[PDB]
RNA sequence: AUGUUGCCAGCACGUUAUGGUGGGGACUCGUGAGAGACUGCCGGGGUCAACUCGGAGGAAGGUGGGGAUGACGUCAAGUCAUCAUGCCCCUUAUGUCCAGGGCUUCACACAUGCUACAAUGGCCGGUACAAAGGGCUGCGAUGCCGUGAGGUGGAGCGAAUCCUUUCAAAGCCGGUCUCAGUUCGGAUCGGGGUCUGCAACUCGACCCCGUGAAGUCGGAGUCGCUAGUAAUCGCAGAUCAGCAACGCUGCGG
RNA sequence: GUCUGGCUCAUAACCAGA
């Protein structure tokens, strides 16, 4: 996977670390990734306890996956962003293994929104 | 004499009706030198057809504003109004045909932020 | 000889008030009028961005509307003239005498 | 018909056939046809030999086309290159020379896109 | 950006322009001298509550009418204040500039004066709840006032966190066009920054 | 290019400089600062130190570059590649 | 369409043929609002058909429509969280719309050097039952029949 | 914007009225007719000797009070930010919000 | 109600040049006031209630169409570079003046658009219909000179009057091209010019001659739009000496 | 098996053709 990182100000080595960490997420995505962008920003105010902000955006075959984190330095922000992206990709999977427990089962046991409605005759059963 | 007006989306038509032959005088030009489109001619002569008074009224018309289609529509409304003024008791026939209704369809105002009246700029999620 | 009296004001009621008061005074002096002939309203439109920074898609529109009335008299007797330069009008309305 | 070494198109109107000459576009062909006197709508298979001759000597007379034009353009470009002017090294490295933007566009001078 | 300025919403319906003149070639310099006049009057007079400043022009003579809650403060008994304002308005290249000092009939029913008083109280030492409550009660005590809303925001009480607070009494129909809402905004100067106070006062409606 | 009626444009400074330069037939390096001046046939031998933004680059005029500007021969931006 | 059906536009009868369907055809072939060119193309095609066959163009055009009009069409249906190709009966209006759209498109991909000749040839071959629109109707009917197992829902 | 730059704009205007009024305009009248002998006259060179600030081409319409160099309106001499605020307060005669 | 700079139906003068001209409120039109849609009425459902369906009348029928108007708050969303401002920092400088350069750099990536890939078309000739808006050291006409940008010249206009041509293009008619990387497409490049500006090298626009690239309808994926809408065609304005405007804001076919 | 069209979030499987 190819990632372009648009940092700002002073963050030496943040671009390379973010690139190498994010590029490892291609195998986790179950569909081809069309685009992947990362942005690193730092808060000017020293009063901020977590100044560094990292944002990511992945185009998973038309499905947009994004996350945003805060950290005290570039490495921690990148690692937390990787964790959040992994969780989002896990929740997006949508392949059969990810939607086999949600497909309605049985015949009369259990009901879901998309469950097949029961067929009813014209006359009351009696 | 009698004189009515017809208006159709910025086209204004003044009509002067006299009981002569079926000669069509549109700003000194005939129905063929003007309006060289058969559909426009049929749209013009429809009120005469439904009233069956074809070729018994010399028509003098003043045309300004809009294009050929708007001019034709406003002219048709003008002959409808002139006919309703000449022979009142035909109002059912013209009205149920819709020829007595001014068409309130005008160019929608262009809106800021949109390329056209409703067309919106292309938006990219990725 | 007739002279043109031209009114231009941003407020309709103001220019109508001035027009009626002017026809009143010229009729007092005994002059023939034409009436306050209306003229097309002039519209100047401007579009501005609401926010100081960015946010181009949000715009605000303004206009300035100018109303015009035309007064023409006849038989310019000197009494009507002396009355004409002795008229007090709202500052909003101006007069053009030609 | 072989015109200044150029095989004319088989069936074309005269001026547009003459457009195929490297030194002639549409205006040049029109004015030379009008001045010399041949019809402008007649097809290329209707030329007689003397018509070919009159076109030939007129064109060699008051026009410059084909190899001489190409070599003159090449020499002009080379001379512009060798004096070290801005257009010089612009020609040297295959980039647009008339101030066109190069951040995104200018693939015509850059050639086909390459991936690095 | 939530609410448009109430004066501008009803500029052509209920409220009136504060400047009355006509110019075609000299619109630009008229505007320049008008804003110069307004800013000069703003900085010069701050004790007396300056509620409104009108400017009228007709050729050479310029007529400026201003409304204050304390006319005696801005006017000199021997004309000393009048002399100063007249001279420094001649200095504004206004040619003949002539003034009508006026006084407002109900100071507590005017939004600008209410905001000025609330901000002045806020500046020195007063807690904002006291100021808002006092202004609201004083305003509703007046006969024509049908509803008042008072709001100021900023570092209230010298705190590190900006806050927005507001109280309302009665009816404040901001969306109703015929309703006349007197709107007043004025900024409170505090040692911790700037506090902006907004006042809406609703007094019936005008039908033309 | 500049219209023909106005004629070529040359700054007065280096104009008087080259007139006093060629009056005694000796051509030393002339330090200049008007990159907008056209080349005139009076420059054929003179060597110009035309400005660049940082320094002055020597420009030795020839017959070929007459009619251009001193600016085309002092390339401003420096690019070596990525 | 969440709150109910929308009203239909009552387009007018043609002046020089007096039929609803030729107006529907000109609106189908219309591009960019150039209505005059669309009517010229349609009228030229109808006159070419009249010249070739020797009879009224409206009757042969109607014959082409009935030859290419579909009756059974397949739509994807999601019942009980599963999607299949379900054959569905087609209303008369939709069948006419599909037939006209097929005719216009498949005429646009012909090779008769001009839209008028392409359209005339397509209508003639549909009238005789050899056009590509007739073929397309054959395949859509074949697909509807081949999925008859899913017709119960 | 910056006080120095607000001032320098005005200084250009007084320079323009002092010089561009006749000095930087008669030279243009000399150069216009090809019949006029411009080449020996050095009306080009004489007009180069004039200060650059004489030229109105160096002027910039800034906001009359704010100093804002962009989003300017020639009718009012005011920035888009200031026009919006004063029109809303009813300060510019005969100006109001639009609808049509 | 209203007649000028706007209409001209009936009257007269017109000379090709036309409301052009004397005249006239008749019809438009311009701009003031007012009427008109209120489930007002009828029939049916309805708790005899809200509400709903259909019909009559009407220009318009059920908040007629489109605008302006954006509740308490959210996202420490944006803006200390419109402005103001607490605190901190600079003050022989982080202030201030000037010339030159840069913001236009390019192995690439993303995004918004324009032009195309053609015959529902290209080119040539003739020919018909708009709205809105702008104009004083500005719009600038007739005429003359260029092939064309344009040059000379200045009529009349603070403008319902004059100029933007009398205003358009798509459209209609006629001729030609004959399915080709072409009479498509116009990039790039060579030469020659015009205009603005003190000055078009970096780095303007336009004009002429020549040059004639990719491009054969575009993968995964994705966007806008329900009616005068999408699609398509042209016109105008702000900024502005000039323009990078194919952008933005409007207008009509 | 191999090339499409249909279908699927895509490969799959199923359907229509060469």
């Amino acid at each position: 996977m190819d990632v372009d990182v648009s940092t700002d100000g002073e963050l030496p080595g943040a671009a390379e670390y973010a690139r190498e960490k994010i590029g490892r997420l291609s195998r986790r995505a179950h569909r081809p990734v069309l685009h992947a962008r990362v942005r690193l920003t730092r808060h000017g105010d020293p009063a901020v306890e977590r100044p560094v902000i990292a944002q990511a955006n992945l185009d998973v075959n038309g499905r947009q996956v994004r996350a945003q984190v805060e950290g005290v330095n570039a490495r921690e922000a990148v690692d937390r962003l990787e964790a959040r992206l992994r969780s989002r990709l896990e929740r997006i999977a949508e392949h059969w293994e990810a939607r086999r427990g949600g497909v309605p089962a049985e015949a009369g046991r259990e009901w879901r929104h998309e469950s097949e409605p029961a067929r009813r005759p014209g006359y009351f059963p009696r | 004499p009698i004189q009515t007006v017809g208006r159709r989306k910025e086209a204004v038509v003044r009509v002067r009706l006299v009981p002569g032959t079926g000669q069509f005088n549109l700003d000194g030009r005939t129905l063929e030198n003007y309006f060289p489109n058969k559909v426009h001619q049929q749209l013009i002569k429809a009120p005469l057809v439904t009233v069956d008074r074809v070729d018994q009224f010399d028509i003098y018309a003043h045309l300004d504003g809009g294009g050929p289609s708007g001019q034709a529509g406003a002219l048709r409304l003008a002959i409808a109004r002139a006919l309703i003024l000449v022979q009142p008791e035909d109002r059912p026939a013209l009205k149920k045909a819709g020829f007595l209704t001014r068409d309130p369809r005008a160019i929608e105002r262009k809106k800021y932020g949109l390329k056209k009246a409703r067309k919106a700029p292309q938006y990219s999620k990725r | 000889q007739k002279i043109r009296i031209r009114l231009k004001a941003y407020d309709h009621e103001a220019i109508d008030a001035s027009a009626r008061k002017i026809v009143e005074t010229v009729t007092r002096t005994g002059a023939s009028v034409v009436g306050p002939v209306p003229l097309p309203t002039e519209k100047n439109v401007y579009c501005v961005i609401r926010s100081p920074h960015k946010y181009k898609d949000s715009r605000e529109h303004f206009e300035m509307r100018t109303h015009k009335r035309l007064i023409d008299i006849l038989d310019p007797t000197p009494k009507t003239v002396d009355a004409l330069m002795r008229i007090d009008l709202p500052a909003s309305v101006d007069v053009n005498i030609q | 018909a072989r015109l200044v070494g150029v095989d004319l198109p088989r069936d074309k109107r005269m001026e547009i056939a003459l457009t195929y000459i490297y030194g002639i576009g549409r205006t040049r062909s029109n004015e030379i046809l009008a001045a010399t006197g041949i019809d402008k709508n007649m097809r290329t298979k209707d030329l007689t030999d003397d018509q070919v001759t009159v076109l030939r000597d007129y064109i060699e007379g008051n026009l410059k086309v084909e190899g001489d034009l190409r070599r003159e353009v090449q020499a002009d470009i080379r001379r512009k290159i060798e004096i070290g002017c801005y257009q010089g090294l612009r020609h040297r490295r295959g980039l647009p020379v008339r101030g066109q933007r190069t951040k995104t566009n200018a693939r015509t001078r850059k050639g086909p896109k390459r991936t690095i | 950006g939530q609410k448009i300025n109430p004066h501008g919403f009803r500029l052509g319906i209920t409220t009136e322009w504060k400047s009355r003149w006509y110019a075609d070639k000299q619109y630009k310099d008229y505007v320049k001298e008008d804003v110069a006049i307004r800013k000069l009057l703003a900085t010069g007079l701050e004790r007396a509550g300056i509620a409104d400043v009108e400017i009228e022009r007709t050729r050479d003579r310029v007529r400026v009418d201003i409304h204050t809650a304390r006319p005696g403060i801005v006017i000199g008994r021997r004309g000393t204040e009048a002399d100063r304002i007249r001279a420094d308005l001649e200095k504004l290249t206004g040619k003949q500039v002539q003034l009508n000092i006026l006084e407002v009939k109900n100071p507590e029913s005017q939004a600008q004066l209410v905001a000025q008083g609330v901000a002045e109280q806020l500046s020195n030492r007063v807690a904002f709840r006291r100021a808002m409550r006092k202004a609201i009660q004083s305003a509703m005590r007046q006969p024509n006032v049908k509803g008042i809303r008072v709001q100021c925001s900023g570092r209230l009480g010298g705190a590190e966190m900006s806050r927005s607070e507001f109280y309302r009494e009665g009816r404040v129909p901001l969306h109703t066009l015929r309703a006349d809402i007197d709107y007043g905004l004025y900024e409170a100067k505090t040692t911790f920054g700037r506090i902006g106070v907004k006042v809406w006062i609703y007094k019936g409606d005008i039908v033309g | 290019p500049r219209s023909l009626k106005k004629g070529p444009f040359v700054d007065d400074h280096l104009l008087k400089k080259v007139d006093v330069q060629n009056e005694k037939n000796t051509k030393q390096v002339i330090k200049t600062w008007s990159r907008r001046s056209t080349i005139i046939p009076d420059f054929i031998g003179h060597t110009f130190a035309v400005h660049d933004g940082r320094k002055h680059v020597p420009v030795f005029v020839t017959e070929a570059m007459v009619g251009h500007k001193l600016g085309e021969f002092a390339p401003t931006r420096t690019f070596k590649g990525h | 369409p969440r709150k109910g059906p929308a009203p239909k536009r009552p387009l007018v009868n043609d002046p020089v043929y007096g039929s609803q369907l030729v107006t529907q055809l000109v609106n189908k072939v219309l591009l960019e609002g150039k209505k005059s060119l669309a009517e010229r193309i349609v009228y030229g095609a109808l006159e070419q058909a009249r010249e070739k066959t020797g009879t009224d163009p409206v009757v042969t055009l109607k014959r082409a429509l009935d030859n290419v009009k579909p009756a059974l069409e397949v739509r994807s249906r999601r019942v009980g969280g599963a999607t299949y190709q379900v054959p569905v009966e087609v209303r008369p209006d939709r069948s006419t719309t599909l037939a006209l759209r097929w005719l216009v498109n498949f005429s646009r991909q012909r090779r008769e050097k001009t839209m008028v000749e392409r359209l005339a040839n397509e209508i003639l071959d549909a009238s005789n039952g050899l056009g590509a629109s007739v073929k397309r109707r054959e395949d859509t009917h074949k697909m509807a029949e081949a999925n008859r197992a899913f017709a119960h829902y | 914007a910056k006080k120095s730059k607000i001032v320098k704009n005005e200084q250009r205007r007084e320079l323009v009225q002092r010089y561009a009024e006749r000095r930087a305009e008669l030279k243009r009248t000399i150069r216009d007719p090809a019949s006029s002998p411009e080449r020996r006259a050095a009306a080009v060179s004489a007009l180069q000797r004039l200060p650059r600030d004489s030229s109105p081409v160096r002027l910039r319409n800034r906001d009359v009070v704010d100093g804002r160099p962009r989003g300017h309106l020639r009718k009012f001499g005011l920035s888009r930010v200031r026009v919006r605020e004063m029109a809303h307060r009813g300060e510019l005669p005969g100006v109001r919000k639009a609808s049509w």
